[PDB]
DNA sequence: GCTTTTTTTTTTCACAATCCCGGTGCCGAGGCCGCTCAATTGGTCGTAGACAGCTCTAGCACCGCTTAAACGCACGTACGGAATC
C-alpha cells in the first residue's frame, strides 16, 4: 500500500487534493489525473516562492524565512507579482521605493 | 487532560519538505508558514474554480487533468505557467506508469 | 549655532525607515476601539477575536499605504511634491472606489 | 456592557503621517489628515459590515478572523496570513 | 427536412412577462432582450456562488433560502438589498402558505 | 464669407454628438483584420464567428472610451485640457493595468 | 501585416470624444494603439485558450465573453 | 572689453543619525512520539463521454459598385510650459 504522491514523485498530498476537489463542489466527477496535476502545480509554485523568499532571507543574514522575505521575493519578481496582484501579505511591508523627483539634486 | 484540540489541517509539513529540497539550511517563521498556507489555499480555489467553469462551459461532468491544465494556462503568467504545465505533466506521466 | 536639517531631509529619512520595516503604524488600541465603534453600528454587543482585529489592521494599513502611493503619483502628476485631498480623490476615482 | 466613544480621532496625525511615509510621500497638506480618516472610516465600515454579516449568518456573537478574511476577499482585498 | 438548432434556454419569456406587468404597451429589441438575459444569468451566478461559499464556509451541505438571503445582503447595495430581501421573504412566505 | 469655428468648438460639438450615440466608432474590417492578425500569434488557421468579432469590438471600444474618461481627468488634474501619453500611463498605473 | 495602423487617427479621436476629451496630443494616437493592442492580446489569448480546450478551430462569441469575464470586463448582450 | 556684485560650484570641518559587531536571554521552531481518522486497497456497477458517421450551418473568398470617410496639406489660435514672483 503506497501513497499516490510517491507514485507521482511528489511531496504535496495527491490524496488530500483529490478529496478537496470532490468535496469543494467544483464538479460531480473528478478525474484521477486532476489531483496529481493540481498537487504538482501547487508544489511547483510553493517551491518557486520558497527559493526566492529563502534567498532574500539569506540576504538578510537570517536563517528563517519571515513574511518580509516572502513579500520581497514576490514583489521583486515580475510574474509572482502579477499572480499575487491583489494579495496582501500580512507583516510584509513594501519595497523600498522613493519617487525620483522627491530626492534632492545629487551633485 | 480536558479535551484535546480539534484537528486543523494545513499544508505546513509539505511546505517544510519542499523548503528543505530548495534551501536545506533555511527554515521558516510561524507567520510565514501561515502565509504559505493562504497562498496554497488561494491557488487551489483559483485553479479548481477555473477548471470547474471549463468543465461546465463544455457540458462536462468531470474535471480531468485537462481542465486543471487549461486552467493553469489561463491563470499563470508565462514562465510560471510553463514550468507548472511541465511539472504537472511530468507527475501524471510518472503516476500513470507506476499504476 | 544649533543644527537643523532642511525641510524634507528628515521626511526622506522617515520614508526610508518605514519602507524598510513591517511593523503596524497605527497604535493598536485606538484602532481596536475604532473597530468596535464601527462594529456597534451594525450589531450591538459583539466580540472580536484579537486575530480578527489584527487582520483588520493589517488590511487597513495596507489599503491606506497603497492609496498614498497612488496619491503621491497624482501629486507628482500635477507637478507637486505635496499630496492633497484632491490627489486622494483622483486615486479613488480612478481606482473605482467612489464615483 | 458599554457603548463606545468618538475614537476615529485616535487615528492620529503622527500615524497618518507614518503611513504616508511608507507610501513614499515627502510633503503633506494640512487637509490630508482629516480626509484620510474619512477614507479609513469608510473602508472599515465596508469590511466590518461584510464580516459581521458572515458572523450573523453563522449565528455567532463573536467576529472571527475568518469573517474578516472572507469579507476582505469579497471586497477584492485578499489577505494572506490569517487563515483560509 | 431541417431541424438542427440545439435548443438553448433563455429567461426571455419571463423578461417579457415581467415586462407586460410594468409597462404592458412597450416591447423590447432582440439585443436588449439578450442584455437582460446576461443580466439575470450574471446575478444568478453571483448570488449562487456566495451562497455556495456561505455554506461551504459554515460546513453545510445545503444552500437554503437563508443563504440566498445572506448572499443578497452581501451582493446588492442598500436599498435594492432591502427590497430584494423583502420580495424574497414575501415570495417564500406565500409559497409555504400555498403548498 | 470666410466662416471658421475657433479651436475646440467642433471638438465640443463632437463630444456632445458621440456621447449621445451608441454606434461603434472603429471601422469594422480594419478591426476585424487586427483581431485576426493578433489571433495568428496564438493559434494558426483560426476562424471567427462574426458575433465574436463584434463582442471583441464592443469590449475594446468600451475599454478605450472609459480609459479616455480617466485620462481626461488626469489631464485636468495637471491643469491641462489636452490629454497626453503620461495621463494614460497614470490612468493605467492607478488602475493596475501595469506597474 | 501591420493592421494596427487600421486603428486610424479619426477612429481614435472619436472614441476619446465619447470619453469627454477635448484636445489630444499627437503622441497619443500611437500610445492608444499600444494599449489597445495589449488589451486585445490578453482577451484573445484567453478566448482562444477556451477555443483550444473545446477542441475547435473557430472562435465563438462565448469564448470571447468567457475571457472578458475572467479579465473582469464582463460583457452583456452576447450570451452571458 | 571692464567691473563689480550676486551666483555656483567647490573645500574645510562639526554633528547626528545610521550601521554593525559581540553579548545576553528568551521562546518558538523543530522534531520526536503516540494515537486517530482519513487515505488506500481491492472489490463491483453504471454511465460519461470518446468515437465515427452524417447534416447543413455559417464561415470564407471574391466582385463591383457607390459613397462616406480617410488623408494630406494650408493656416493660425489658443494652449503648454518655462520664468519670475
Ligand atoms: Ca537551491
Ligand atoms: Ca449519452
Ligand atoms: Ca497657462
Ligand atoms: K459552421
Amino acid at each position: 500500500a503506497k501513497t499516490r504522491s510517491s507514485r507521482a514523485g511528489l511531496q504535496f498530498p495527491v490524496g488530500r487534493v483529490h478529496r478537496l476537489l470532490r468535496k469543494g463542489n467544483y464538479s460531480e466527477r473528478v478525474g484521477a489525473g486532476a489531483p496529481v496535476y493540481l498537487a504538482a502545480v501547487l508544489e511547483y509554485l510553493t517551491a518557486e516562492i520558497l527559493e526566492l523568499a529563502g534567498n532574500a532571507a539569506r540576504d538578510n543574514k537570517k536563517t528563517r524565512i519571515i513574511p518580509r522575505h516572502l513579500q520581497l521575493a514576490i514583489r521583486n519578481d515580475e510574474e509572482l507579482n502579477k499572480l499575487l496582484g491583489r494579495v496582501t501579505i500580512a507583516q510584509g511591508g513594501v519595497l523600498p521605493n522613493i519617487q525620483a523627483v522627491l530626492l534632492p539634486k545629487k551633485t | 487532560k480536558k479535551r484535546k484540540r480539534s484537528r486543523k489541517e494545513s499544508y505546513s509539513i509539505y511546505v517544510y519538505k519542499v523548503l528543505k529540497q530548495v534551501h536545506p539550511d533555511t527554515g521558516i517563521s510561524s507567520k510565514a508558514m501561515g502565509i504559505m498556507n493562504s497562498f496554497v489555499n488561494d491557488i487551489f480555489e483559483r485553479i479548481a474554480g477555473e477548471a470547474s467553469r471549463l468543465a461546465h462551459y463544455n457540458k462536462r461532468s468531470t474535471i480531468t487533468s485537462r481542465e486543471i491544465q487549461t486552467a493553469v494556462r489561463l491563470l499563470l503568467p508565462g514562465e510560471l505557467a510553463k514550468h507548472a504545465v511541465s511539472e504537472g505533466t511530468k507527475a501524471v506521466t510518472k503516476y500513470t506508469s507506476a499504476k | 549655532k544649533p543644527h537643523r536639517y532642511r525641510p524634507g531631509t528628515v521626511a526622506l529619512r522617515e520614508i526610508r525607515r518605514y519602507q524598510k520595516s513591517t511593523e503596524l503604524l497605527i497604535r493598536k488600541l485606538p484602532f481596536q476601539r475604532l473597530v468596535r465603534e464601527i462594529a456597534q453600528d451594525f450589531k450591538t454587543d459583539l466580540r472580536f477575536q484579537s486575530s480578527a482585529v489584527m487582520a483588520l489592521q493589517e488590511a487597513c494599513e495596507a489599503y491606506l499605504v497603497g492609496l498614498f502611493e497612488d496619491t503621491n503619483l497624482c501629486a507628482i502628476h500635477a507637478k507637486r511634491v505635496t499630496i492633497m485631498p484632491k490627489d486622494i480623490q483622483l486615486a479613488r476615482r480612478i481606482r473605482g472606489e467612489r464615483a | 456592557r458599554k457603548v463606545l466613544r468618538d475614537n476615529i480621532q485616535g487615528i492620529t496625525k503622527p500615524a497618518i503621517r507614518r503611513l504616508a511615509r511608507r507610501g513614499g510621500v515627502k510633503r503633506i497638506s494640512g487637509l490630508i489628515y482629516e480626509e484620510t480618516r474619512g477614507v479609513l472610516k469608510v473602508f472599515l465600515e465596508n469590511v466590518i459590515r461584510d464580516a459581521v454579516t458572515y458572523t450573523e449568518h453563522a449565528k455567532r456573537k463573536t467576529v472571527t478572523a475568518m469573517d474578516v478574511v472572507y469579507a476582505l476577499k469579497r471586497q477584492g482585498r485578499t489577505l494572506y496570513g490569517f487563515g483560509g
